[PDB]
């Protein structure tokens, strides 16, 4: 909107074409990550970590 | 961020500001009663024995 | 429940107990007798009350 | 059988002892029953429910 | 291993006899460790001037009635236990109450002495009924440190200044700590010591016992 | 472990699979917090392939209720164990009995 | 108002001892004995291991290949290691060992101020000929119970993913009982004694303990002695 648009002009930020879906730790629960598993569709290239 | 200064402001917004406490099978009107909140460490609600 | 068991144990009297028969000016020195270990909590006693 | 095992225990049959309030350091009138009761922690734990 | 000292100490005077001192932020469980340790020395061991031996002019034994006074001899003694005084340079003084005539015989009707300071001159010792009604007693006051009952002794030794001491430990919030304790000490005295002086000298004596492990 | 009990606590621990029970008796060759290897006694052993029983212990892992189900070795290096003996405790089990 | 002073402090085991306070007036044995247990059981200096960094271990939930102790369990064993320092408020002890057999508390690296009061204390076993455990045991000093939970607020990048925190259990005192028996000094009306029988992990000397305990008593009374 107009006032958001002025905001971007002053602080010169490029607003991404992407929205943040990241999985973040549920509120208040705190622990140690003891494992990670990565399942990938058959046919998509496995990433680095995976 | 739970900045340390916010806890004191919370005591302000709490001071005179009742909260409603309610129990499960609300039967008579006393099933909901107002209390003055007192800030408590811990995840438990404390309830005056007489009530 | 707990509260009424306290007051019941508080105002109650056995037949013979520390301080039996003595007299005290007022509730104040009655408590002074009890907390200090001189007199038993329940003993028949005359005390001045207003 | 239980009181007799308490005899081998070196402990009274009553199953009650003298206890002192940790605050006043003073005694407790009457014996209180002390012993070892097996206790389970059910998982209703408050930081699930809250 | 740095420890925690209190701050703020609003002393809410109630009347002139008793008071509620308040002590905010103490560490864990210290509200009792202090509050209880002071309650102990306040109720038991204290400097005091009370009444002990009483010889009554006409009737020698407590099982009688003095002609002309509506207070039973037993009841006259309870009034004596409640006379508040202070001496200065004397460790026992034997006073003299004399009076006649229809009316109350108060504590101002006594014989004034150099070290006698009677904190309640309006304090009612007993009344005096019809006629003239002879009444005089040499009341022997000695000095000591605590409450000595008539049984172990003939009145109860009241020597403590304090009448009632109660302490309450309430939850104190330091800016970033969970739970700390408060100390509410509500005290009461016969007027021969102000709560503020008493609570000072009570704890003074406490630490004076500590004088070997400091 | 329960100090006061009935005597079923053993049966509840063993019959439910939470624990690790000896298949055959022998002497413990190796004990790790990971596995337990038993050298079978010859009287209990089949002629071919000889053998030793290698028991792989469960480690920290999720239960259905999001509690922790983890096994511990209850025997020590080189100790004789007999068939039907508790080899490793499960969650909420002590020396083969049931401690809830 | 005769004030007390100490008397025979009888060590019995490396664990416990009986200190005594001879010249106590009426009831002061209880008034103190209780007041002393309070500061004794609670506020006392003590040093318990806090941060333990082990060899290849990422977190407390793994298993080190070659030791029958789960890492979580080895950390709990460290919490029970009793030690003492002198001029350091934290010293980092280096433990290394290998070969089949127990790794006790005597297998650590001695430091000028390090005194291990229980060298037989079992840290963990070792199940394989060549299996080796190296660990950095960071011991600091403090008072009371500081749980591992409250420790991770200061943080400010304790990135060392390997560094495990345990709960600080810091304190020498275990069980305190005080008994006042009537003490007859050759001439006096009636006096009492004070037998403070304590029990400890060995990281505080009985008199020292009973002193710093009693020190705080009067130090808190300071404000109290006015308004």
């Amino acid at each position: 909107t107009p006032e958001e648009k002025l905001l971007r002009a002053i602080f010169g930020e490029k607003a991404s074409d992407v929205k943040d879906s990241s999985l973040r730790v549920p509120n208040g629960v705190s622990g140690t990550v003891i494992d990670v598993q990565v399942f990938t569709r058959d046919g998509v290239e496995k990433d680095k970590r995976a | 961020r739970e900045e340390a200064v916010v806890w004191d402001i919370l005591d302000e917004v709490i001071r005179e500001h009742p909260v409603l406490l309610n129990r499960a099978p609300t039967l008579h009107r006393l099933g909901i009663q107002a209390f003055e909140p007192v800030l408590i460490e811990g995840k438990a609600i404390q309830l005056h024995p007489l009530v | 429940q707990d509260v009424v068991l306290g007051l019941y144990y508080m105002t109650r009297d056995c037949v013979n107990a520390k301080g039996e028969g003595m007299v005290l000016t007022g509730p104040k020195e009655a408590e002074r007798l009890y907390r200090s270990g001189l007199a038993s909590l329940h003993a028949r006693v005359k005390v001045r009350i207003t | 059988e239980i009181k007799e095992l308490l005899k081998l225990g070196d402990l009274p049959t009553s199953g009650q002892i003298r206890l002192y309030d940790g605050r006043t350091g003073e005694q407790f009138e009457r014996p209180v029953t002390v012993g070892y009761m097996y206790m389970l922690k059910l998982n209703h734990l408050v930081d699930d429910k809250m | 291993t740095e420890f925690l000292k209190p701050r703020l100490v609003d002393i809410e005077q109630v009347s002139s006899t008793h008071a509620k001192v308040t002590l905010e932020p103490l560490e864990r469980g210290f509200g009792h460790t202090l509050g209880n340790a002071l309650r102990r020395i306040l109720l038991s061991s204290m400097p005091g001037c009370a009444v002990t031996e009483v010889e009554i002019d006409g009737v020698l034994h407590e099982y009688s009635t003095k002609e002309g006074v509506q207070e039973d001899i037993l009841e006259i003694l309870l009034n004596l236990k409640g006379l508040a005084v202070r001496v200065q340079g004397k460790d026992e003084v034997i006073l003299t109450l004399n009076k006649s005539g229809i009316g109350p015989v108060t504590a101002a009707d006594i014989t004034h002495d150099g070290d006698v300071e009677i904190v309640k001159p309006q304090h009612v010792i007993c009344h005096l009924t019809d006629e003239n009604a002879s009444i005089s007693m040499r009341i022997k006051v000695q000095r000591g440190r605590g409450y000595v009952p008539a049984s172990t002794r003939l009145v109860d030794a009241c020597y403590s200044p304090v009448e009632r001491i109660a302490y309450n430990v309430e939850a104190a919030r330091v800016e970033q700590r969970t739970d700390l304790d408060k100390l509410v000490i509500e005290m009461e005295t016969n007027g021969t010591i102000d709560p503020e002086e008493a609570i000072r000298r009570a704890a003074t004596i406490l630490a004076e016992q500590l004088e070997a492990f400091v | 472990k329960p100090l006061v009990g009935t005597g079923m606590e053993r049966a509840v621990a063993v019959d439910s699979g939470v624990t690790a029970v000896a298949k055959r008796g022998g002497v413990v060759q190796y004990v790790d917090a990971s596995r337990i290897v038993i050298k079978v006694n010859e009287d209990e052993m089949y002629p071919g392939e000889a053998g030793i029983d290698i028991y792989n212990l469960t480690k920290y892992t999720r239960s259905n209720q999001n509690t922790c189900i983890n096994q511990m070795p209850c025997v020590s290096l080189g100790e004789p164990v007999e068939r039907g003996d508790v080899l490793a405790d499960g969650p909420s089990t002590d020396l083969g009995e049931l401690a809830l």
